[PDB]
């Protein structure tokens, strides 16, 4: 649950 | 100007107090550094606050500046 540097959609996991 | 906020809110660009004169993108690595690189925590700030160790920041002065590049599938 990231806007990490791969996507930005808050992801579960 | 105004800045997203990564770290604090969800992601959304508001303008910020007095004092950052820019935005800026900083990046490191989450609770446990994953191989899913780091984050990627933009925001505001005085001025390109990089560091020294793995402090990798950055700035943007133009408007909405500050979208890192993510929003897509592999």
């Amino acid at each position: 649950m990231r806007y990490y540097e791969s996507s930005l959609k808050s992801y579960p996991d | 100007i105004v800045c997203h906020t990564t770290a604090t809110s969800p992601i959304s660009a508001v303008t910020c107090p007095p004092g950052e004169n820019l935005c800026y993108r900083k990046m490191w690595c989450d609770a446990f550094c994953s191989s899913r690189g780091k984050v990627v925590e933009l925001g505001c700030a005085a001025t390109c606050p990089s560091k020294k160790p793995y402090e990798e920041v950055t700035c943007c002065s133009t408007d909405k500046c500050n979208p890192h590049p993510k929003q897509r599938p592999g």
